């Protein structure tokens, strides 16, 4: 409600009352979580054209003799098809020798 | 652990005869060496009065030889069917029959 | 007796399949040794 | 839970006393089919874990 | 739901105990006898 | 009644666990 | 092509790199292949769009 | 009785 | 079992084509082969472009499956019946962990 | 698991060899099922045989 956004301050002159911006229309606290998630169409479409830059950069890094620059990856750090954070994670070489996490997680319900 | 000494075995037999069979917590509070599951496993393995700890014959050997090929694993399923029901004498008899027939 | 008759049949099938797989592997090795020699020549 | 425990006990007793096999002819056939499939795929079996492996 | 009823019962028991304690050592029961 | 009561998902007469009535004068 | 955000105007006014990024993100534009028979026409359309965005 | 109960639950 | 299976047929008579994967149900129909009404209450439409021609071939309208909905019913009911002693912060945490389930596990179909 | 399965599934249904063509009287059928036999309903001896065949 627009009648629950009033705050007062008594600092120098007196108790000055003010109101939050609600004169346009009714208030809407959470419009939708769906509009903040980058849904599957946008996610898959963007992340499809993400690794291609990583392979043009990995190819560029191997041709130019450059290392994995986190600054160059900051533009392709968003999500990846899988997490890009796992690509440059701390256990990258210690977690890569384990295949089948989805099946192990699925039957965890029965464990 | 679980050395299963003779003085502990006699105390476990006396606790099984005095207290009962379906009360494993009451028998584990008078030994101070094993838990209730270990005491129940010992009572079902060596301290059972129906366990045939001796008299290995040729009929039981022929029964175990005609059962290890039908079921290679699950020796605990063939424990009460063969008649040993100790869950370790069957594997020992299978090892003896495999070592004696190998030479 | 059906479990024992199934186990003996599975053992006989394994004993008749291992020899067949060994014969097929020997024939494939003979064909490979007859192909690679002609290719090297 | 206790009802399902009784039901599973009854099923195990029926499997043990009775002979509800797996169609031993069809079972041998499926085993032969899996053998041919593995031979076509050329998948090697598992070298059971030694103690001197790196990973 | 039922926690409210449990807390109300506990508070009622505490109030009864406090009333009994104030009445047992009351000015009309204890101090009145202390002056006698 | 300050709200629009049209942007709402389907309808909201009274969310007070007492909606015995059912009418809007649609017919 | 990356125009739904409000920072598209700044990227367009900065240089032609934002246009390259929009083309890379919209690489699968079937309309771009439909307008491929007239590449001068596609360039004119892109220039008109950039001028309309810069107005 | 038991069969339908074990199937539907 | 037929009482647990589901068959769908697509011919000149049946234009809609049903799918039920492990999560949300889906229905495919072609754009260029006498498409259906195409309601699209939300903005969920998978423009499955042609692999070679790169042309809009069909639309795959998603919807949340009844099984996930029943699971969510059970979760909300269990949270509501988790009363008596629980603190309100714990309930907010449980409802966040529940809602995040109906979220990104699938989000395109939630709308 | 959900996005990759459903997406590759729909794209394969879309990327087939003219799968949506029904002019010559062709037909398509999609069958979804669950065996209800991927648990206790197993031949244990067959399991041991297959495991010895692969491991």
């Amino acid at each position: 409600p627009q009648s629950d956004l009033r705050w007062s301050k008594q600092t120098d002159v007196g108790i000055t009352h003010f109101r939050s911006g609600m004169s346009h229309e009714e208030d809407q606290l959470i419009p939708n979580l769906y509009r903040y998630i980058q849904p599957w169409e946008s996610e898959f479409i963007d992340s499809q054209r993400v690794w291609a830059e990583y392979a043009l950069k990995r190819q560029e890094a191997i041709a130019q003799n450059r290392r994995l620059t986190l600054e160059d990856l900051e533009d392709s750090w968003d999500r990846g098809i899988p997490r890009i954070n796992t690509l440059f994670q701390k256990d990258r070489h210690t977690l890569a020798y384990d295949k089948g996490w989805r099946v192990r997680t699925d039957f965890k319900q029965y464990q | 652990g679980g050395v299963w000494r003779n003085t502990e075995d006699e105390i476990l037999k006396a606790a099984v005869m005095k207290y009962g069979k379906n009360q494993w917590s009451r028998i584990a509070s008078l030994l101070h060496r094993k838990s209730a599951k270990q005491c129940k496993a010992r009572w079902y393995e060596w301290l059972d009065p129906s366990i045939k700890k001796t008299e290995w014959s040729r009929e039981e050997e022929e029964k175990l030889l005609h059962l290890a090929k039908l079921m290679p694993t699950q020796w605990r399923t063939i424990a009460p069917i063969i008649g040993r029901t100790a869950a370790q004498c069957l594997e020992h008899y299978e090892f003896l029959l495999d070592k004696a027939a190998q030479r | 007796e059906n479990f024992a008759k199934l186990a003996e049949a599975l053992y006989i099938a394994d004993r008749k399949a291992r020899e067949a797989v060994e014969m097929r592997a020997q024939v494939e090795r003979k064909m490979a040794q007859k192909e690679k020699e002609k290719h090297e020549e | 839970t206790r009802l399902y425990l009784k039901a599973e006990q009854e099923r195990q007793h029926n499997y043990l006393k009775d002979g509800p096999y797996i169609t031993a002819e069809e079972a041998v056939a499926v085993y032969t089919t899996t053998v041919h499939w593995l031979e076509s795929r050329r998948f090697s079996p598992i070298p059971f874990p030694p103690l001197s492996y790196k990973h | 739901e039922a926690r409210k009823r449990e807390l109300k019962k506990n508070k009622k028991q505490r109030m009864m105990v406090r009333a009994a304690v104030l009445k047992m050592k009351d000015p009309k029961q204890i101090i009145r006898d202390m002056e006698k | 009644d300050h709200f629009n009561k049209t942007i709402l998902p389907k309808v909201m007469q009274v969310k007070n666990f007492g909606r015995s009535g059912r009418t809007k004068y649609t017919h | 092509t990356k125009f739904i955000t409000y920072r598209s105007k700044k990227l367009i006014q900065e240089s032609d790199q934002h246009l390259k990024d929009v083309e890379k993100i919209l690489q699968n534009d079937k309309r771009y292949l439909v307008l491929d028979c007239v590449p001068e026409e596609r360039r004119k359309l892109i220039v008109a769009y950039v001028d309309d965005l810069d107005r | 009785e038991f069969h339908k109960k074990f199937m539907e639950k | 079992q037929w009482e647990n299976s589901f068959v769908s047929v697509y011919s000149k008579d049946n234009p809609n084509l049903l799918f039920n994967m492990c999560g949300f149900e889906c229905r495919i129909l072609p754009k260029c082969r006498t498409s259906y009404e195409e309601f699209t209450h939300k903005d969920g439409v998978w423009n499955l472009q042609n692999e070679v021609t790169k042309e809009r071939t069909a639309q795959c309208f998603l919807r949340v499956d009844d099984e996930s909905m029943q699971r969510f019913h059970n979760r909300v009911r269990q949270i509501l019946m988790a009363s008596g002693s629980t603190t309100f912060t714990k309930i907010v945490n449980k409802w966040n962990t529940a809602l995040i389930g109906l979220m990104t596990y699938f989000r395109e179909a939630v709308v | 698991p959900p996005p990759l399965l459903v997406y590759k599934w729909c794209q394969g249904i879309n990327n087939l060899q003219d799968v949506w063509e029904t002019s010559e009287g062709e037909c398509n059928v999609m069958l979804e099922s669950r065996f209800e036999k991927m648990y206790e309903k197993i031949d244990l001896t067959l399991l041991n045989r297959l495991l010895r065949l692969i491991v």
